[PDB]
RNA sequence: GGGUGACGGGGAAUCAGGGUUCGAUUCCGGAGAGGGAGCCUGAGAAACGGCUACCACAUCCAAGGAAGGCAGCAGGCGCGCAAAUUACCCACUCCCGACCCGGGGAGGUAGUGACGAAAAAUAACAAUACAGGACUCUUUCGAGGCCCUGUAAUUGGAAUGAGUCCACUUUAAAUCCUUUAACGAGGAUCCAUUGGAGGGCAAGUCUGGUGCCAGCAGCCGCGGUAAUUCCAGCUCCAAUAGCGU
């Protein structure tokens, strides 16, 4: 069993130490490595140019084209493979465009039925992508 | 560096389970009652209520004869008593943990309003309130959740600067004067 | 005539030479008193003129039928004209002040710190 | 494989309609005090096998 | 020995009891003035709104020479997902000086400000037409009304702040509130919003369109021609000056 004893807190406080390292959520926040890995340098979005239109295909059990934008960003040249949201959106989106790109809600892991795509985005062009589906603002000219 | 405070709380704590139905119905129906303007504006009583009730809890883990008890657990009761919640006689801190949310929606100046008359339902009493029409004692208590001190209970009436209480009209009839002066007459 | 008129909190501060006190103004119904009708009734009140008194710091409450600020009366106006903010005396015309502005003082100085001796240039500077 | 054509198809090919009128609504407090009373007072009748606050025969 | 998305602390966020995470950041202590080093004066510095070198940047030169350091306050560029006006004043709070008098971008005041926090409007009352149900009455139908609730007619005047605005107050000089006259409400107006409405999870097996498409969907899933899940319209649900990611 336990260590239990009373001058114990050593053997106690280390045997914790080490095992929290066994621990999946806490490895990924304290190995550097995941730091390393996010092309969004722990960042809650990043801004990034858009280089081509790519249509992503979903995984099986649902059949259709997924429409993604595949960004390089500017903190980085990290390259990013992003999602645009919503009906028809992929047309407001031209290329060389200035996209600024969010997670897709789960912190990593991809989502849904697309394979890998991390991220959506969220502005084209500093206007807001909510703000051109619903018909508010327009992509200048 | 600079003056300034930056002392401020949150004077409200929402609900985890944020649909539970029970929950939902039991707070409109406090809404439906007393006439107010927002889920929150209940969930601030709830709360008030609450931090009295750990600070009851607290002075009953202390050993009776324990000075830190006695002083705080009879201002508590004190506290509670000058606002009209407790009753003299019920005085000793175990009468605080059953002690509920509608007894301190009871004491706003929007019941006391409603309660001694004067208004003509609660929603009436709600606008007459803020439309400065109401006076404590000498000031023009403009604010529905003052919390009317069972002292300060029979100085509530209408503002005597005001329609009501006995001055000037207001500008709608103001206006119906002028009318039938110049325009009828 | 309807105002009226109250002395809080009342001093006798001899080793500033003056009276100082809090004034309580009620006056239901009418738009906070201009200050220059507190002095004429204090000065009425308190028998020693308008010209050594100086209020201010009147805050209305609300409703609309009290304010309420600070007051103090001087022994004579060259006693006033001493232990007093300039502002205060300017307040009521006899102590006004010049119209450099600021900006361009240190402006000024910080040519000057440029030259040496010349009271000339010293003088002109800008 | 497959194009990025259709992109917009169904938003673009539906059958647009009018936004309606009707009202300028209760908020605040008002509608809150609305609701009360449509759950509370005006029907509470005799039940029927449960009820329905958006329901079409 | 190595690392730190490491200045120490007071403290902050959560939290039953234990805990976990944070702490550049108004108090206290440290360290630094691009980088390194050396020093002069001085009680006190290894000073940077002091010098002397070097390195890195960079500015006039009549090309011999000469000058420079915002991690003060404003502001600019850049970087970036990410952050305010070259405003006014020494009146308060304190400091410095030979000084009761001078100086202080310390500091205070305004401006920007949905960082976040407290209060808190967007309607209230009446009779009507009615539409209902505890009472009294009636076999039921119907009626008497202390009780009442919905929708209308805005039917009815009464009440009011948003705002516009003389004036006072405020104040260093202003504003802002506060005080206050004069104007100021029929909603077609002074128009509430964000997100939902298969389950988790509060709320339409409604109508139209699309037909594994286009799209939704944190997860389970929905979509291949009666889609409760998509794009719409209707109604409804939640919170509400807020609500999404
Ligand atoms: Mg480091
Ligand atoms: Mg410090
Ligand atoms: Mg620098
Ligand atoms: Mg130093
Ligand atoms: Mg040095
Ligand atoms: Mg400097
Ligand atoms: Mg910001
Ligand atoms: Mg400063
Ligand atoms: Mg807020
Ligand atoms: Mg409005
Ligand atoms: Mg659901």
């Amino acid at each position: 069993g336990k260590c239990r004893g009373l001058r114990t807190a050593r053997k106690l406080r280390s045997h914790r130490r080490d095992q929290k390292w066994h621990d999946k959520q806490y490895k990924k926040a304290h190995l550097g490595t995941a730091l390393k890995a996010n092309p969004f340098g722990g960042a809650s979005h990043a801004k990034g140019i858009v280089l081509e239109k790519v249509g992503v295909e979903a995984k099986q059990p649902n059949s259709a084209i997924r429409k993604c934008v595949r960004v390089q960003l500017i903190k980085n040249g990290k390259k990013i493979t992003a999602f645009v949201p919503n009906d028809g959106c992929l047309n407001f989106i031209e290329e060389n465009d200035e996209v600024l790109v969010a997670g897709f809600g789960r912190k990593g892991h991809a989502v849904g039925d697309i394979p890998g795509v991390r991220f959506k985005v969220v502005k084209v062009a500093n206007v807001s992508l909510l703000a051109l589906y619903k018909g508010k603002k327009e992509r200048p000219r | 560096p600079v003056a300034r405070s930056w002392v401020c709380r949150k004077t409200y704590v929402t609900p985890r389970r944020p649909f539970e139905k029970s929950r939902l119905d039991q707070e409109l129906k406090l809404i439906g009652e007393y006439g107010l303007r927002n889920k929150r504006e209940v969930w601030r009583v709830k709360f008030t209520l609450a931090k009295i009730r750990k600070a009851a809890r607290e002075l009953l883990t202390l050993d009776e004869k324990d000075p830190r008890r006695l002083f705080e657990g009879n201002a508590l009761l004190r506290r509670l008593v000058r606002i009209g919640v407790l009753d003299e006689g019920k005085m000793k801190l175990d009468y605080i943990l059953g002690l509920k949310i509608e007894d301190f929606l009871e004491r706003r100046l929007q019941t006391q309003v409603f309660k001694l008359g004067l208004a003509k339902s609660i929603h009436h009493a709600r606008v007459l309130i803020r439309q400065r029409h109401i006076r404590v004692r000498k000031q023009v208590v403009n604010i529905p959740s003052f919390i009317v001190r069972l002292d300060s209970q029979k100085h509530i009436d209408f503002s005597l600067r005001s329609p009501y209480g006995g001055g000037r009209p207001g500008r709608v009839k103001r206006k119906n004067a002028k009318k039938g002066q110049g325009g009828a007459g | 005539d309807t105002v009226t008129i109250r002395t809080r909190k009342f001093m006798t501060n001899r080793l500033l030479q003056r009276k100082q006190m809090v004034i309580d103004v009620l006056h239901p119904g009418k738009a906070t008193v201009p200050k220059t009708e507190i002095r004429e009734k204090l000065a009425k009140m308190y028998k020693t003129t308008p010209d050594v008194i100086f209020v201010f710091g009147f805050r209305t409450h609300f409703g609309g039928g009290k304010t309420t600020g600070f007051g103090m009366i001087y022994d004579s106006l060259d006693y006033a004209k001493k232990n007093e903010p300039k502002h205060r005396l300017a307040r009521h015309g006899l102590y006004e002040k010049k119209k450099t502005s600021r900006k361009q003082r240190k402006e000024r100085k910080n040519r000057m710190k440029k030259v040496r001796g010349t009271a000339k240039a010293n003088v002109g500077a800008g | 494989h497959g194009s990025l054509a259709r992109v917009g198809k169904v938003r673009g090919q539906t059958l647009k309609v009018a936004k309606q009128e009707k009202k300028k609504k209760r908020t605040g407090r008002a509608k809150r005090r609305m609701q009360y009373n449509r759950r509370f007072v005006n029907v509470v009748p005799t039940f029927g096998k449960k009820k329905g606050p958006n329901a079409n025969s």
